[PDB]
């Protein structure tokens, strides 16, 4: 052994449970809000299934500048 | 006796917290529709 | 992009008038549609003749048209070659031969009219994709 | 609790079921529980079939494999295999799932409540592994039983409504057999018939009077054998040539059901007769050739001369040569044409496919069959999407004659490796060095050296 | 002692440099039969009509092929599943036009190979060693008899069994994915985790057990000669090996029973190996890998492409361009 | 002697569940780091912009097809920093611009390092000799010459492998088909080094498994095993003639044989590591110039050398218009190569 105390202790305690039956549950609470609420397509750049093409557009927005990339998807998301 | 803070429980909950909330963020995902 | 009322809205018949297909009727399509052709169409090809394919174009040049719902639905009653001239319910699906097609048994005017509005509707979304084959995929 | 642990059995958790070897009782439980696990699957899954089942979609198109096993029998079906009546497969689904509670009560009392050996209480249900007569006459049991099982067949086939006819006069249909094959000669001379290309053994099996006097054979055989092996004890040379032990006993069955396995894998993959394909999909060779059949028909129709096209090898587009000579398909399905079926058969003379009747005497229905088999070739995705790896999504299809045959494969697979470990492992106990190499008695450290 | 019971003494013998046994019996000949024809094939043979199109493919070194390039080819699509032995030939000129050598080669090799299996059993037995080493073999056996026999069966031609070469090999490879999309199938990817992870844990245990040998050697000599051939105590310190690896992941991560740690090597990769066998044994029935062409679709019904579709695109380059001259109609069903 | 270095020494190497050591520093950041980016990548995080690609579980994809794409062609092989003047400290277009795969690759190599660090710290303080850091070289040369070199021969990122199952896949695709890799020997050395690694786990594992001394009562064996035992728990000699009657040759030395071991694997992931420096720079075993002359002149000559060629010609026009959407190909139909009817 190394000092820690043993998992097996640790997770048939009853006050492993009391803790993470409220920590466990929110934090898979506030996963599913992050995409329920659509912040996750904000915060990555993430096209919604609305937001691929405009609505006569059948050209993919393709990168094709190094140091004008982040206007030109700026540019690209305006057109939509 | 034991401590309660430790490597180990860092080490575990750097892993076990985002697990959790990626799975949540991943189980919604399963609801969304074209 | 959306599935607009623009886009589910496609000709009822060779005189001009449209119709304007709801988004329950897009679903139905193309559940009916892969329900009684796909096995033969899907894609808009046609996997045991490949001269002829479900593109609007090609629709548009049959006789009698069938780039319309009333071409389309008359196509699925009493199917036709290309031309006219010959009628083949006994080689075609169709309500007509129902008894030798069982998947046409359960079909209404209505399922037929939905499976019209799919092949129309569809290549307003895929363009040349839709009777496109393998060189589309 | 006895021998339920490793220090006394011997045998760690995973291996848990080995500490019944010498437990009668409790492993009778775990075979009458096990036998209705067997029973509620075919019941309960019966159920589902029929619950999704829409009776003028092909079965075929449906995921279903157990009610095309009811129809095949007559049940439930007409001419061409239209469904006329889904009761029967109600009945089978549902005595099915009622009798696994009776096996699964009988087990679990068995296993957990009954006597856990059955020696002391019965000299009948009680043996030794080692009691060579005890186990041919148990042996002998279960042959009768087997027996008679293959006369139900019969009877269902000859008194009973008869069974579905893919080949009958007409066209397909629920037929009875009046004149089963008895015949020794055409009986058993396909059991001599190679299982190569245009023989292919028992799979070969083409009309239903060979199967039912087939089972005619095998019903009077497993009776006669079952009644040799209750009233007989193994010869000199029998007991010397086997080893004599549960595991030992437990191999041989496993490498037999390795065997089976691999058999029916070929079955379901070729024969239309015993897997009609109005009920199972086309197989692989008759999809193949529904496609030459098909194009042959709409090129023909087109004006072409079928007879003297010569496609880009040189070879005939349509039509070749067998390497014997017969009039066959051509492109790749040159391989195919051992395939018969009926929608084939009309079309087929003394010299192989007739020209004059391709030119003159094809009808629409055979059109039709060509088309429905050449769209419903047994290729699909693990999703299940149908056709080649190529197609995109659209068709939910896998055939399943593809479902059959893999799973028997991946299953006959296995019992091959079982039999080797369990083979190897009753040949180590019997000899008495299953558990390692004795240290002191080290067989090699006794040989001379190789060199 | 009569003379048979004197040829079974021989036969079985665990004295004889190599063990000849009852599979032996068989193997022998069988083994000998395959080698020389196919080394005769691999050097002399002519052009092969593979595809039963009269468009004959060189395999032979003498034929204008090296040791890359060459093959014994599989036999005709003429001929399918169709058993085709030397005598069922007008001549040899026609039984190697037409592929005869390739299935006199797999159906020698494959009993052969299966007799390997059972002697391998055998000698085990004559040995009072434990029985098992033979399963550990079934794995590569089901392999072979997955390329060479299962396949060719599933399809209905021995012309779409593996070639007996470098450069057919890979043929057979570029064709399967084509047609299957192997690469999506969970059990060759199973069958990858196998032979990758069989060559980690390869490396992982000759590294772990040279990392804790015991000193037995000077500097100047190697240190192979600290363990002697048959010597009863062990070699290196697994003890040490594990305070190694233990502290390398954790503790219970590694293994400090001997028994257990071979035991997961030899498990590993050959159950891998098992369900790579039974990939290509189930795809010879064509249940293919995952088909997810055009499963994301956006609001409008546009295909928005995955990595699927890029591997869709590389497989409809095989597809149209495999056997350019062999099909007639739309769909390549076998 | 006892200063802060040398407290600081004794804490970094704590007898404790997960060992830090002074390679901890550098390891566990970078590990993370390029495990959770795959992570938050493939959960979150498009392709459109660089690929075209929807690569994410949000925007639908499944854990077979989901991918960290490289980034646009256009972006060289820039570091794409998020502070660097592609993304200009702006997250959300770093993510748009394929800033993820470059953070993956380069704290994923960092790991590595670290990694390796890691097995010389450990071994040196459990007193081993460090073989299997010199094993763990291997799977470096193969990182290093895959996911850096390769693309730096190349014309961008763009062409190393993307982090995803099906992203893999359409890599090995590729590279049959532009640079016929199956015919490199280079490549054939790995795949016998990877094979008979896999080979000599599985014959070694069963051996010692059917060669055990009965050192217990039980039919399971695993608990007749003492760590601490002196005596070897299988027999050499029995497996040793065992496998001298049955293939010809055994081992007859342990040391060899598990030397071997490292051996075989080790040296065959180096030799398809030089073989992917060749790729690098488009220097390939594509072709066998004897066999093009014959071909070119004898339309009669073929072999299953030249049929893998129209393979990966049909690959490559059939593919190229979708993988590199930067060339912006249009092949009309009737360029593409096919052969009858498909
Ligand atoms: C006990 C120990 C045995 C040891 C002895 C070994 C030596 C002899 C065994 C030979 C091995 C089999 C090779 C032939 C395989 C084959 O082509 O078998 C196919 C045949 C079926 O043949 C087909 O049978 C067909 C019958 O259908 C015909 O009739 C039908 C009737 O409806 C239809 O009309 C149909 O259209 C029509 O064509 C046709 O004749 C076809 O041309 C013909 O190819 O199946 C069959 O005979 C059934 C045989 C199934 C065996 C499958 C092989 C599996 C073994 C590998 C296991 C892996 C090992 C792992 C090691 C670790
Ligand atoms: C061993 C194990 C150890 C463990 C591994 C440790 C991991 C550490 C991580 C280090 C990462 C290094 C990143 C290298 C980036 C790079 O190179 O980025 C590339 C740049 C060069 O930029 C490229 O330059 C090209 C050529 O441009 C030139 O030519 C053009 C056309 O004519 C124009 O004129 C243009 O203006 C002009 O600059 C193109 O522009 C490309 O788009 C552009 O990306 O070089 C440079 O930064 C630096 C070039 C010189 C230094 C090279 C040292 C390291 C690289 C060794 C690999 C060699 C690869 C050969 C292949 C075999
Ligand atoms: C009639 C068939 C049959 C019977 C009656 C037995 C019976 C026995 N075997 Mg044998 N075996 C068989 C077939 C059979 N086996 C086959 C086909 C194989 C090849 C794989 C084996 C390989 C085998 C080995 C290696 C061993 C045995 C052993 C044993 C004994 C203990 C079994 C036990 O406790 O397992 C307990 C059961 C488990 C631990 C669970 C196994 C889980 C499997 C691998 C997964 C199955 C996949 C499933 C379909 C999907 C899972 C779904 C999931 C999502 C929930 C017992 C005498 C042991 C022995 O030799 O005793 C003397 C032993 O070591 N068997
Ligand atoms: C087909 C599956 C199957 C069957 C029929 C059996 C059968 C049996 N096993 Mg094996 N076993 C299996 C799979 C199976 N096993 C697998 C997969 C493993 C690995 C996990 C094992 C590992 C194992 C070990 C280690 C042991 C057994 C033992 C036993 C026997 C006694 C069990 C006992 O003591 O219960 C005790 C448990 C209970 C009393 C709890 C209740 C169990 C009941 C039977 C559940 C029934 C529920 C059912 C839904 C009710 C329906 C009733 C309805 C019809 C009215 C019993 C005959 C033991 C033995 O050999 O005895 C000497 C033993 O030691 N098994
Ligand atoms: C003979 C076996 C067999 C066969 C051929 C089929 C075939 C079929 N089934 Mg049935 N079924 C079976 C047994 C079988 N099933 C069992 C055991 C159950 C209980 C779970 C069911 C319950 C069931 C349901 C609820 C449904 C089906 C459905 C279907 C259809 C689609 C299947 C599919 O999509 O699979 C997808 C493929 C997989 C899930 C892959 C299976 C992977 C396994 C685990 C690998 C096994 C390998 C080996 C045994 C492991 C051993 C390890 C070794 C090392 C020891 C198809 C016709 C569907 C249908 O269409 O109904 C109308 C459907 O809804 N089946
Ligand atoms: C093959 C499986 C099998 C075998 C060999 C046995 C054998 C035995 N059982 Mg068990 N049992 C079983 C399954 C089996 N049972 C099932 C399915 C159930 C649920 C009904 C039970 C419930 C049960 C109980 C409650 C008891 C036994 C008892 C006994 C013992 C004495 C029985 C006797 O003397 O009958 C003499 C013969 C008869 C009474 C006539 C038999 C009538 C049968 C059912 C006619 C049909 C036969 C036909 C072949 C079955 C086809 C079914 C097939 C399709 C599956 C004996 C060891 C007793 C015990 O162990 O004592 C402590 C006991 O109390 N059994
Ligand atoms: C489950 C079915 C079954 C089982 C397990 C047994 C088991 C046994 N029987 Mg019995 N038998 C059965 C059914 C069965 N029998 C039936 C239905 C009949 C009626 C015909 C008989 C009539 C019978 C007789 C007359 C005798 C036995 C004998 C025996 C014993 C040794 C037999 C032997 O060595 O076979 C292995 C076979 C051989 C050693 C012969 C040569 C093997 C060649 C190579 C087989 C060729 C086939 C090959 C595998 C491939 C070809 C494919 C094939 C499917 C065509 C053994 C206890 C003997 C005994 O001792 O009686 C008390 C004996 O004399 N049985
Ligand atoms: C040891 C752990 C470690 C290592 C080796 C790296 C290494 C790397 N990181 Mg990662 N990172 C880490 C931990 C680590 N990181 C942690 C804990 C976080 C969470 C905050 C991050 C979050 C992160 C992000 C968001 C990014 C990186 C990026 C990078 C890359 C560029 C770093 C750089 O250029 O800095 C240069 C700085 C140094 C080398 C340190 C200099 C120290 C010298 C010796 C002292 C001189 C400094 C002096 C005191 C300051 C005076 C300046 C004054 C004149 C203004 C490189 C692969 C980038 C990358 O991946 O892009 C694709 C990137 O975008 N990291
Ligand atoms: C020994 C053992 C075991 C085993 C067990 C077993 C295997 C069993 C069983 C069992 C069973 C085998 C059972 C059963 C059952 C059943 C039932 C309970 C039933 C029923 C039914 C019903 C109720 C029905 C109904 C209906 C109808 C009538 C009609 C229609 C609809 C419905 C479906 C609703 C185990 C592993 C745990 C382990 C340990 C020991
Ligand atoms: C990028 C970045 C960063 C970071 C981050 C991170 C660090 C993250 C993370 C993360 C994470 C850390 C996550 C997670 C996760 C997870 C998951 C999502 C999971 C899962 C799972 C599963 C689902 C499972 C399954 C399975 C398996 C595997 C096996 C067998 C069976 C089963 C089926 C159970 C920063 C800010 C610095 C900055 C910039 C960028
Ligand atoms: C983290 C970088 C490691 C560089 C090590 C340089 C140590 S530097 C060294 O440190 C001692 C105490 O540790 C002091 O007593 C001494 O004054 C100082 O020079
Ligand atoms: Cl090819
Ligand atoms: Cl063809
Ligand atoms: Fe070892």
């Amino acid at each position: 052994t190394t000092g820690e105390r043993p998992f097996s202790d640790i997770i048939t305690s009853v006050r492993y449970w009391v803790i993470h039956s409220i920590t466990i549950p929110a934090l898979f609470i506030a996963g599913w809000l992050f995409v329920s609420t659509g912040l996750a397509y904000d915060v990555f750049g993430t096209p919604r299934p609305d937001s691929y093409y405009a609505q006569e557009q059948r050209s993919i927005p393709l990168v094709t500048d190094r140091f004008e990339a982040k206007q030109q998807v700026e540019t690209f998301l305006e057109q939509l | 006796s034991y401590p309660i803070f430790t490597v180990r429980w860092v080490a575990v909950h750097t892993l076990a917290v985002p697990t959790i909330f990626f799975l949540g963020a991943i189980a919604a995902m399963q609801f969304i529709q074209r | 992009a959306e599935l607009t009322p623009e886009v589910l809205t496609v000709p009822l018949n060779s005189e001009g008038k449209t119709i304007t297909l709801t988004e329950k009727q897009y679903l139905e399509g193309k559940r009916l549609f892969q329900y009684a052709c796909a096995s033969c169409h899907v894609g808009g090809i046609t996997k045991t003749n490949p001269s002829l394919d479900l593109r609007t174009e090609t629709l548009a040049l049959a006789t009698p048209p069938r780039d319309n719902i009333e071409g389309l639905v008359d196509y699925m009653k009493n199917p036709t070659t290309y031309d006219g001239e010959q009628e083949i319910a006994e080689v075609h699906p169709s309500l007509r031969s129902a008894d030798i097609f069982p998947k046409m048994r359960n079909l209404t005017e209505k399922d037929l009219v939905a499976i019209a509005g799919h092949i129309l509707v569809e290549p307003k979304i895929l363009g040349d994709k839709w009777g496109g084959g393998k060189v589309y995929y | 609790a006895t021998n339920r642990d490793q220090e006394s059995s011997g045998f760690a958790w995973w291996a848990g079921n080995a500490r019944l070897i010498n437990l009668s009782g409790k492993l009778l439980g775990a075979h009458v529980a096990h036998a209705g696990l067997i029973v509620f699957w075919a019941g309960a899954m019966t159920l589902f079939e029929l619950a999704h089942f829409i009776p003028e979609k092909p079965m075929y198109e449906q995921g279903l494999i157990l009610i095309p096993h009811i129809a095949t029998l007559g049940w439930g079906v007409g001419p061409g295999g239209e469904v006329v009546d889904t009761f029967p497969f109600f009945v089978v689904g549902v005595v099915h799932l009622i009798s696994s509670a009776v096996l699964g009560f009988g087990g679990v009392y068995h296993a957990i409540r009954g006597p856990e050996t059955l020696e002391e209480y019965s000299s009948f249900f009680g043996y030794d592994w080692k009691d060579k007569n005890k186990m041919t006459t148990i042996l002998g049991f279960h042959l009768i039983v087997l027996g008679i099982g293959a006369l139900l067949l019969v009877a269902k086939a000859m008194f009973f409504g008869g069974l579905y006819d893919t080949w009958a006069p007409g066209g397909g249909d629920v037929r009875v057999i009046t004149n089963p094959t008895l015949d020794p000669r055409v009986i058993f001379g396909y059991l001599l018939k190679s299982p190569f290309g245009g023989e292919g053994w028992i799979v070969s099996v083409n009309n239903l009077e060979d199967v039912v006097g087939g089972h005619i054979w095998i019903g009077l055989i497993c009776i006669a054998g079952g009644i040799w092996h209750i009233l007989t004890t193994p010869f000199g040379w029998a007991r010397r040539a086997f080893i004599w032990s549960g595991e030992a006993y437990l191999s041989y069955s496993l490498g037999a059901l390795s065997m089976m396995g691999f058999i029916a894998t070929c079955f379901v993959w070729f024969n239309n007769t015993v897997y009609p394909s109005e009920f199972y999909g086309p197989t692989g060779p008759e999809a193949s050739q529904a496609q030459a059949m098909t194009f042959l028909i709409r090129d023909q129709k087109l004006g072409a001369n079928v007879g003297s096209a010569q496609g880009p090898t040189g070879l005939g587009k349509y039509l070749m040569r067998s390497p014997t000579g017969e009039i066959i398909f051509g492109g790749e399905t040159m391989r195919f044409w051992d395939f018969r079926g009926p929608w084939l058969e009309p079309l087929r003379g003394p010299n192989g496919l007739d020209l004059n009747k391709i030119k003159n005497d094809i009808q629409p229905w055979q059109e039709r069959r060509a088309a429905e088999y050449m769209t419903h070739a047994p290729l699909g995705s693990l999703n299940s999407v149908g056709g080649v790896a190529t197609e995109i999504n659209s068709v939910n299809f896998v055939s399943p004659r593809s479902w059959l045959a893999t799973s028997h494969f991946v299953l006959a697979f296995f019992f091959l490796v079982g039999h080797l470990w369990h083979a190897g492992r009753a040949r180590a106990a019997a000899a008495g060095f299953e558990k390692g190499i004795d240290r002191e008695s080290e067989p090699v450290l006794s040989m001379p050296s190789l060199d | 002692a009569n003379l048979w019971e004197r040829f079974c003494n021989w036969v079985t013998s665990t004295d004889n440099r190599l063990y000849v046994g009852w599979f032996g019996v068989i193997m022998i000949p069988t083994l000998l039969a395959a080698t020389i024809c196919f080394v005769i094939a691999f050097i002399a043979a002519p052009p092969v009509d593979i595809d039963g199109i009269r468009e004959p493919v060189s395999g032979s070194l003498l034929y204008g092929n090296n040791i890359i390039t060459g093959a014994v080819v599989p036999s005709s699509n003429a001929i399918g599943l169709h058993f085709y032995p030397i005598w069922e030939a007008a001549s040899l000129d026609e039984w190697l036009y037409n592929g005869g050598p390739y299935q006199l080669i797999i159906f020698h090799f494959l009993l052969g190979a299966s007799c390997y299996m059972g002697r391998q059993w055998e000698l085990s037995y004559r040995l009072g060693m434990r029985p098992w080493i033979c399963v550990a073999y079934s794995a590569p056996l089901a392999s072979a008899f997955a390329v060479f026999l299962i396949y060719p069966i599933g399809q209905g031609s021995f012309s779409d069994g593996m070639p007996l070469g470098i450069s057919g090999t890979f043929n057979f490879m570029i064709v399967f994915q084509a047609e299957h999309n192997i690469l999506m199938h969970p059990f060759h990817q199973l069958g990858v985790a196998g032979v990758f992870g069989g060559a980690l844990f390869c490396a992982m245990h000759g590294s772990l057990v040279t990392s804790s040998l015991i000193r037995e050697t000077t500097e100047t000599e190697s240190a192979n000669y600290g363990y002697k051939f048959g010597q009863e105590e062990e070699t290196y310190n697994i003890v040490a090996a594990h305070g190694y690896f233990g502290r390398l992941i954790f503790q219970y991560a590694s293994f400090n029973n001997s028994r257990s740690l071979h035991f997961f090597l030899a498990a590993w990769p050959v159950v891998g190996v098992w369900f790579a066998a039974l990939g290509i044994s189930t795809m010879a029935f064509n249940l293919n890998g995952f088909n997810f062409n055009h499963s994301v679709i956006d609001a409008k019904g546009n295909v928005i492409n995955t990595w699927a579709d890029i591997i869709n695109r590389a497989n409809l380059g095989m597809e149209v361009m495999h056997e350019r001259n062999a099909h007639n109609f739309p769909l390549d069903l076998a | 002697e006892r200063g802060w270095f040398d407290i600081l020494d004794d804490w970094l190497k704590r007898d404790r569940f997960v060992f830090v050591g002074w390679s901890g520093i550098l390891l566990f950041p970078c590990a993370y780091l390029a495990l959770g980016g795959w992570l938050t990548g493939t959960t979150f995080v498009t392709s459109w912009y660089t690929h075209g690609l929807a690569s994410s579980y949000l925007e639908g994809c499944n854990f077979l097809t989901v991918a960290v794409s490289t980034p646009a062609n256009s972006m060289g092989h820039s570091l794409l920093l998020l502070w660097g003047p592609e993304a200009q400290g702006d997250f959300t277009r770093w993510c748009q611009l394929g800033g993820l795969w470059t953070f993956i690759a380069l704290h994923g190599a960092f790991g590595l390092i670290g990694f390796m660090l890691r097995q010389f710290e450990i071994a040196r303080l459990v007193g081993v000799r460090p073989y299997n850091a010199i094993a763990f070289s291997a799977p470096i040369a193969v990182f290093v010459s895959v996911f850096l070199i390769y693309p730096l021969g190349q014309s961008s990122w763009f062409f190393a492998p993307s982090f995803g199952v099906a992203a893999i896949f359409r890599f090995l695709l590729f590279f049959q088909g532009f640079h016929n890799w199956t015919l490199n020997p280079f490549h054939m050395m790995g795949v016998a080094g990877v094979l008979g690694g896999a080979l000599l786990c599985a014959i070694h594992g069963a051996t010692v498994e059917n060669t055990l001394f009965q050192d217990g009562e039980g039919a399971s064996t695993f608990r007749a095993f003492n760590p601490t035992q002196a005596e070897e728990t299988y027999s050499m000699v029995t497996a040793n003639r065992f496998w001298s009657q049955i293939f010809g040759i055994a081992f007859s030395n342990k040391r060899w044989l598990h030397f071997f071991m490292l051996f075989v694997p080790v040296t065959g992931l180096w030799m398809s590591a030089i073989g992917v420096v060749g790729l690098a720079l488009n220097l390939r075993s594509y072709d066998f110039i004897s066999q093009e002359i014959r071909a070119a002149e004898d339309p009669e000559f073929e072999t299953f050398y030249t049929k893998n060629l129209l393979l990966n010609e049909g690959i490559r026009a059939w593919m190229a218009p979708q993988d590199q959407p930067h060339e912006n190909f249009v092949f009309p139909e009737e360029v593409l190569p096919r052969g009858n009817a498909l």
